RNA sequence: UCGAAGGUGGGAUCGGCGAUUGGGACGAAGUCGUAACAAGGUAGCCGUACCGGAAGGUGCGGCUGGAUC
RNA sequence: CAGCUUGUUGGUGGGGUGACGGCCUACCAAGGCGACGACGGGUAGCCGGCCUGAGAGGGUGUCCGGCCACACUGGGACUGAGAUACGGCCCAGACUCCUACGGGAGGCAGCAGUGGGGAAUAUUGCACAAUGGGCGCAAGCCUGAUGCAGCGACGCCGCGUGGGGGAUGACGGCCUUCGGGUUGUAAACCUCUUUCACCAUCGACGAAGGUCCGGGUUCUCUCGGAUUGACGGUAGGUGGAGAAGAAGCACCGGCCAACUACGUGCCAGCAGCCGCGGUAAUACGUAGGGUGCGAGCGUUGUCCGGAAUUACUGGGCGUAAAGAGCUCGUAGGUGGUUUGUCGCGUUGUUCGUGAAAUCUCACGGCUUAACUGUGAGCGUGCGGGCGAUACGGGCAGACUAGAGUACUGCAGGGGAGACUGGAAUUCCUGGUGUAGCGGUGGAAUGCGCAGAUAUCAGGAGGAACACCGGUGGCGAAGGCGGGUCUCUGGGCAGUAACUGACGCUGAGGAGCGAAAGCGUGGGGAGCGAACAGGAUUAGAUACCCUGGUAGUCCACGCCGUAAACGGUGGGUACUAGGUGUGGGUUUCCUUCCUUGGGAUCCGUGCCGUAGCUAACGCAUUAAGUACCCCGCCUGGGGAGUACGGCC
RNA sequence: AGAAGGGGGACCGGAAUAUCGUGAACACCCUUGCGGUGGGAGCGGGAUCCGGUCGCAGAAACCAGUGAGGAGCGACUGUU
């Protein structure tokens, strides 16, 4: 609407919110997985998801988590995280790659086979 | 009071709209070409100048169908005073996919879409009459 | 003469931590009240001032986004 | 980030450069840059290109190509036609190393490789066989440029992991209504082919090429004798038995293609959303079955699209987010009719340019494709010449319609100052007069008995102006009526008397701007925050009652905020009617006295046509149809809050 | 706020004979005076630039502010 008020001030994109901040530009980051606990979600869910405070190599302290049926965690540990959301926890906002480093497939893993970790048979 | 010819669309399309037989406005050079290219459409029936009390005035009688049916379906001033609209030969407006007629403003003089292609001037596009 | 580096000095700007402290968001099934939605029990809002555990209350001026004869 | 600059801007005379030039120098002027964003802060190699998108656009600059900048950091000169001079020099700093302690040497952002960081990215290979470059008369030499090879599914393309009969409805598994069906012609059994693998052989084009000889005497040419390929014994061809040597991956609730059972029972768990799991889960783990792709399939990271949720294309702002409180006006944008000129915008042709590859059409070659070659488009543009003035525009004119001025009337709580009036409340004084008054739903606090309430008369004082008074009038908005006088603003009507586009909007900027509040002095009847007592209530920091301070008032300043609302920015043109009111004018019906009806202008209400709207509703006083200008919005909180800045 | 913190300062020569600025003699007109204009002698003053010279030191001896930051109290000058 006015062409003229247009040229005086033109229009603008809207404001963008970046959504990978701990990994700043890595699709996976290596961490330290320190005080491996566990938290309960939101209300209407009532579980006990496996968290983990993960320090990555860019300096930065969030808090992960961990998929499949248990895990081999432990205090600071040799770990990848890479991002996802979980819809039930507070800020939860990456998670850590079960098959990596340090931690293990997820055993009597035959569906989907590659998610959680697990080898086809040898 | 700008733009005397979205004036004088406007009003043509407010009669329209409203039935009525006859309007009054007026009277320009540029007024009175846009009526001969409306004429020469089919769009208007006869137009005529009559001298006002100042000036003069510049009168279009419209026509109707068989039933109360509008022989013009709309129209839209295309190079508005605020952003100018100019067109070349290779790129000409069309109007409801060639259904409709574009009034260019060229060396020429006033012509439409196909008449303009013919010769291959360009120039303002000032309306779509369609 | 100019001239990199270096020294001395007052400033300028951007960050980190900080005893202590203010307000905010979310949590559970806590405590104290019922301020709004009905004329919500004293109609509700808007600007300001003052007061009080708290929501809030009072005065001044305005609106109906309420009613009345 | 609102003020930046002093060789800075210019001039003069010299100096300097290959060359113009404050490039340097001596003197003179005070200038130059800035709201079209200088100066300052953050970020960044630019482009041809690449990705996405129908397009416009949004993202990006990696292969390759063009350029630029750099060579441990910082600075400088020389040689030379030509220097960021990576493998040149001088100096300062850091680092590493040798040393006899006096002193010296060094820079992989060349190829290969090592250490370290990271989720992560490769051989210390071959050859100048071809091309380019440098040195000679050459023969020849060098070339980590280059031509290749080696590693990686890292990406594109292509081919295989077989095929012909098969209901033994293999066995089984699975589901199970105990009947059956699914796996499923795929299998076994009979058979055909050997694509790519394995083994042996031949064997390349890439070289109308370069050397030593024969015609040529050397200039030009073919001829053969010899040799020259890293790739490479490689491509490719041939010969041999054998389906024999070869598939996996993700999903199956809606988006979106794919359901049954087992275990589990808010637990294990999954998930992009919303939703499933707390004892019959197509959503969890598992089994079977199905879907889709394939030597790849899913996750993560980012961009485009869906998103018309930054809207030129292609949005809105009465109530969903959105019109500044109002007005004036700077820049700016935009503009009535008509004549002539220019041809700047506009448009046409022509010429030059717009590198190549890459994008597309059409072909040609690798068995095909990927890959590559050719012809034409692309290269949206720019410069030059030659045509037009239809529109915008520059100039020169003209007109009155816009706008403004003029004259005659009209209405008005428009505003400021000064003087002045009545009612009422309160208070004071005196008279009459005695036991209550006040207050509520009920009371009590309170007042009087020391003479109250009530009644009369007089006086003092401040505030506000009943009736008129309304649905009305005026004002840009806020607001405006007791009366009189003085000064002053605006509007409307009529004549067309005059000028002649002098108009509209208006970023910033400026002025005005309810109530509350602030400063200084005055004033204070009544009301009345705060405060106090009484009453209600569990409590009552309130609603009710009794009191009562600032304030409400005046003078001059300040503050600039309201649901400052028509929740609707200003201006103009057009788009049926019906019915009230206000100010004018106008002929007629002109006495039908009717101050009525009819015509026009300026408003103010209601109802209603079309049209618009999600609806409510708007509807000539638009939220309808168009144009010009300004302001504002991109989910809700956090928050109109923090920091900074102005007052 | 003299915030703080910096730079220069001696002598000789030249610019420089109106360089500049102070006053204004000889000599220049008229209403002749204790008059006016021009004029520039002699005599004093200050500053700057360039070149040179000396020393350990150029404000030369005498003379002549120390400065900054945080609190408490009283506003301040004053009085005891
Ligand atoms: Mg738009
Ligand atoms: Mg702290
Ligand atoms: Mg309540
Ligand atoms: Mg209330
Ligand atoms: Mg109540
Ligand atoms: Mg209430
Ligand atoms: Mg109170
Ligand atoms: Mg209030
Ligand atoms: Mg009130
Ligand atoms: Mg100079
Ligand atoms: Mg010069
Ligand atoms: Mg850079
Ligand atoms: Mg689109
Ligand atoms: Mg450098
Ligand atoms: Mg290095
Ligand atoms: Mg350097
Ligand atoms: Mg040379
Ligand atoms: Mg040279
Ligand atoms: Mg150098
Ligand atoms: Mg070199
Ligand atoms: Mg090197
Ligand atoms: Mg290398
Ligand atoms: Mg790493
Ligand atoms: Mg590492
Ligand atoms: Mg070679
Ligand atoms: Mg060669
Ligand atoms: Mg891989
Ligand atoms: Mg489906
Ligand atoms: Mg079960
Ligand atoms: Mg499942
Ligand atoms: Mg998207
Ligand atoms: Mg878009
Ligand atoms: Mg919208
Ligand atoms: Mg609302
Ligand atoms: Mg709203
Ligand atoms: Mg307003
Ligand atoms: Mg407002
Ligand atoms: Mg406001
Ligand atoms: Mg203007
Ligand atoms: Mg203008
Ligand atoms: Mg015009
Ligand atoms: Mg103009
Ligand atoms: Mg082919
Ligand atoms: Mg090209
Ligand atoms: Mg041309
Ligand atoms: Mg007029
Ligand atoms: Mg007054
Ligand atoms: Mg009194
Ligand atoms: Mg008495
Ligand atoms: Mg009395
Ligand atoms: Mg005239
Ligand atoms: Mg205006
Ligand atoms: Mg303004
Ligand atoms: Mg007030
Ligand atoms: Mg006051
Ligand atoms: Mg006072
Ligand atoms: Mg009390
Ligand atoms: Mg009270
Ligand atoms: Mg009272
Ligand atoms: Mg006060
Ligand atoms: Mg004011
Ligand atoms: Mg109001
Ligand atoms: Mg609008
Ligand atoms: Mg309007
Ligand atoms: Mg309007
Ligand atoms: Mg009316
Ligand atoms: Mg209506
Ligand atoms: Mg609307
Ligand atoms: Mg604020
Ligand atoms: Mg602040
Ligand atoms: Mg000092
Ligand atoms: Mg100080
Ligand atoms: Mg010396
Ligand atoms: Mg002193
Ligand atoms: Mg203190
Ligand atoms: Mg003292
Ligand atoms: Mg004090």
């Amino acid at each position: 609407p006015t062409i003229q008020q247009l040229v005086r001030k033109g229009r603008r994109d809207k404001i963008s919110k970046v959504k990978t901040a701990a990994l700043k530009g890595s699709p996976q980051r290596r961490g330290v997985c320190t005080r491996v606990y566990t938290t309960t979600p939101k209300k209407p869910n009532s579980a006990l998801r496996k968290v983990a405070r993960v320090k990555l190599t860019s300096q930065v302290e969030v808090t992960a988590y961990i998929p499949g049926e248990g895990h081999n965690l432990q205090e600071h540990s040799m770990v990848l995280v890479r991002g996802g959301r979980v819809k039930d926890l507070p800020g939860v906002r990456y998670k850590i790659i079960r098959g990596s480093l340090d931690t293990q497939g997820v055993k009597n893993r035959k569906q989907a086979r590659s998610r959680y970790g697990a080898k086809k048979e040898k | 009071m700008t733009d005397p010819i979205a004036d004088f669309l406007t009003r043509l399309r407010n009669a329209n709209s409203a039935y009525h037989d006859e309007v009054s406005l007026p009277h320009s050079k540029l007024k009175a070409n846009i009526a001969q290219i409306l004429k020469n459409e089919g769009y208007i029936s006869d137009f005529r100048t009559e001298d006002a009390r100042v000036g003069k005035s510049l009168v279009i009688q419209l026509k109707y169908g068989p039933s109360r049916e509008r022989s013009i379906a709309g129209l839209r001033r295309v190079s508005k005073p605020g952003l100018r609209v100019y067109a070349k030969s290779t790129n000409l407006p069309r109007v409801l996919g060639g259904l409709g007629v574009a009034i260019i403003s060229t060396s020429s003089g006033l012509l439409t879409d196909r008449q303009a292609a013919r010769q291959g001037v360009g120039g303002e596009v000032l309306a779509y009459v369609w």
